[PDB]
């Protein structure tokens, strides 16, 4: 908010004014009306240059943070101040070393990374990394539960949590029936509220 | 003394007002972004009525025979509300004055039909629920049952929906 | 550009007090 | 009761003309048309209207090919 | 009377002009 008053250097705006305030003075005490003139002319002018400025800072503000997409400029070299870490030996370091056009990309993801879900959401909270890569359903739970870190950005390499079953098994249809009719009839609406997300954030 | 010390708090404080006057202007004239907000699918918003609202959908179609027989108490709160075709549908809400407020139907012809048109006073909102899913529908076992499915499964698996979904939904930005 | 500005208004009132001083002495003997 | 009065209007005189001074700084600022039409994707050149007739000569090379496209 | 809308007069026309050259120097930054 409004605070950095200070931060824009206007010490040497205040020293400036006061020692010429001060120079005016001892110039009408030593064609007085002329430097008074003079005076009231600068102090008008410097209140314009000091609002324009004002409203210049006020303009900036930082902003376009967090994230957008897997495309966007920020994940296509990172620097220093976007080290973001895959979990290694998951599927997402093999989804990274097949997808040839993300090379560099993959490159950085080799370098510091972690062993562990557990460690990793820690150190969201210890603040070194700015991102993590790791599936949905998992992230969305780990920020409602520790309210700390807001999910974001959009779903890429989509798929599908089938139900999986011996090739041409005996029940090979009406698994497929029952799951049709139950998956338009308000069921896993009524499950997904019940069980996957809440409402303490 | 008093006099100094009250001339020079008045003026300090004068100036400090019209600085903090022209810092609250620029951010209020440098940016503007609202609309309405719907959470999702459970809000009060459309599940508690209030007065009446329109949120109209396409009579007989795809998603309203979900809330046909899953929330059985508000079909009555459509029923005024269900202009038949699709693209009169979306128009009918955009040449304002107000004649309906949110539509349900299905997301692809959504997505379409936000993206050709650069007015941008349009979006989608809120998350998915409840799913469906296309086809090609045949007749009662033909011959060619199969050789489709494995047909199509190729050409899906092997990287052509994509050329396809590119050339038609273009999302140009408004 | 606001520090230029600043030192070209201090620099011409700085000319115009000399030049107003130097007047109103010969004036003031005139 | 004069006093305050005058103390009360040039305060709102003061709070008007900086408000109106703000005004005009921000219409300043944001006044910028420009854009001129780019390329083969714009959102003036994908949709039609009243202002943007532009045309080509008919039955000649460009029209053409420029018919086939479905997309 | 003559003399003071003179004087209102030019105090309009100076912070009109005040107000487009602090929108100016605005613009310009």
């Amino acid at each position: 908010t409004l605070d950095s008053f200070m931060q824009p250097f206007q010490s040497t705006l205040w020293l400036l004014v006061g020692l010429s305030v001060h120079v005016v003075a001892v110039m009408l005490y030593l064609s007085a009306r002329i430097l008074g003139m003079v005076w009231a002319g600068f102090a008008m002018i410097i209140v314009a240059s000091y609002t324009a400025n004002l409203a210049a800072f006020l303009v900036v503000d930082r902003p376009e943070e967090r994230i957008t997409g897997i495309n966007d400029p920020r994940l296509r070299n990172p620097s220093d101040k976007f080290i973001y870490a895959t979990v290694k030996q998951s599927s997402v370091d093999i989804y990274f070393r097949r997808q040839v056009e993300l090379s560099t990309m993959y490159r950085h993801m080799e370098k510091h990374n972690y062993e562990s879900a557990a460690e990793a959401i820690q150190a969201v909270r210890d603040n070194k990394l700015h991102a993590f890569i790791w599936d949905s359903a998992v992230l969305e739970f780990e920020a409602s539960q520790k309210c700390d870190l807001v999910t974001t950005g959009e779903l890429f390499f989509r798929s599908g949590f089938g139900i999986g079953m011996r090739k041409d098994s005996p029940w090979k249809q009406n698994v497929s029936l029952s799951i049709l009719k139950s998956h338009e009839n308000g069921f896993m609406e009524d499950l997904d509220k019940t069980w996957v997300r809440y409402q303490e954030c | 003394w008093t006099g100094r010390f009250l001339m020079n708090l008045w003026a300090i404080f004068c100036m400090f007002c019209l600085s903090t006057y022209t810092a609250n202007l620029a951010a209020v004239m440098v940016g503007e972004k609202i609309y309405e907000e719907l959470s999702g699918i459970h809000d009060p918003k459309l599940h508690h009525p209030s007065q009446g609202f329109r949120f109209g959908t396409v009579r007989e179609s795809s998603a309203e025979d979900y809330v046909r027989q899953s929330f059985p108490e508000m079909h009555e709160y459509m029923r005024r509300y269900n202009v038949p075709a699709t693209p009169d549908g979306v128009e009918y809400l955009k040449n304002d004055p107000e004649k309906l407020d949110a539509f349900i139907m299905d997301k692809a012809l959504l997505d379409y039909e936000v993206s050709i048109d650069a007015d941008c006073k349009l979006l989608t909102v809120g998350k998915p629920f409840a799913i469906e899913g296309y086809g090609i529908g045949l007749p009662p076992n033909s011959p060619l049952t199969a050789n489709i499915s494995e047909l199509i499964s190729q050409y899906k698996s092997h990287g052509f929906m994509d050329m396809l979904h590119d050339k038609w939904y273009r999302v140009v930005p408004c | 550009m606001g520090i230029k500005h600043f030192s070209g208004l201090f620099v011409l009132l700085c000319i115009g007090f000399g030049l107003s001083i130097l007047t109103t002495i010969g004036e003031h003997i005139v």
